[PDB]
This record gives structure tokens, C-alpha cells and sequence, in this order.
């Protein structure tokens, strides 16, 4: 496997206010895997 | 114990507070905090 799904950044300087997030960040991935072929539901074959 | 793999939960995790918290003699817009206070049954505390 070598497929680019996408990609995102985050934000981090050295000065920063230790921090968290409460909740589940979502990203979108469905396109790539529609171009890839294998159904969407079926997504028991897969890994990233 | 030990031999558990590193687990972390997909998100946070609810507590009831309300009964508490209108029973202390305030409402939920004024500022108070929240401690948490660790006890392991080895006879000691733990990191807060």
C-alpha cells in the first residue's frame, strides 16, 4: 500500500498553553476509498 | 494490573453532578473547580 487519502495540519508552537480536546476530531475519507472500488460498508479489508 | 496493552477510550466519559451542584448553594454560572483524588488498593495515592 502506498494510496494517499488526504492529509490535514495541526497547530503547535513551544509557548503553548498545555491543552485537550474532548471530543472525537472527524475527517472525511470516503472519496478515495469510492475511487479505490471496495464498497464503502464492506470496509472489513482495510487499514490506514 | 500489568499486562494490559495502553487503552484509550474513543471519547469522555459522564458523570451526574446536578443534585450536587444545586445543593451546594449555587447556580452553574459561577466559577468553581473540580478535584480529583486517586486511591489504589496497593496502600497508596497515586499521580492526581
Amino acid at each position: 500500500c502506498n494510496h494517499p487519502a488526504g492529509s490535514f495540519s495541526v497547530l503547535g508552537g513551544e509557548t503553548e498553553m498545555p491543552f485537550i480536546f474532548d471530543r472525537l476530531y472527524k475527517y472525511d475519507i470516503s472519496d478515495p476509498v469510492r475511487k479505490l472500488g471496495l464498497k464503502l460498508d464492506s470496509a472489513g479489508d482495510i487499514d490506514l | 494490573g500489568t499486562a494490559e496493552m495502553p487503552w484509550s477510550f474513543d471519547r469522555l466519559y459522564r458523570y451526574e453532578i446536578t443534585e450536587v451542584l444545586e445543593k451546594k448553594g449555587l447556580s452553574v454560572d459561577d466559577a468553581f473547580t473540580v478535584k480529583v483524588e486517586l486511591r489504589a488498593l496497593n496502600g497508596s495515592i497515586l499521580s492526581s
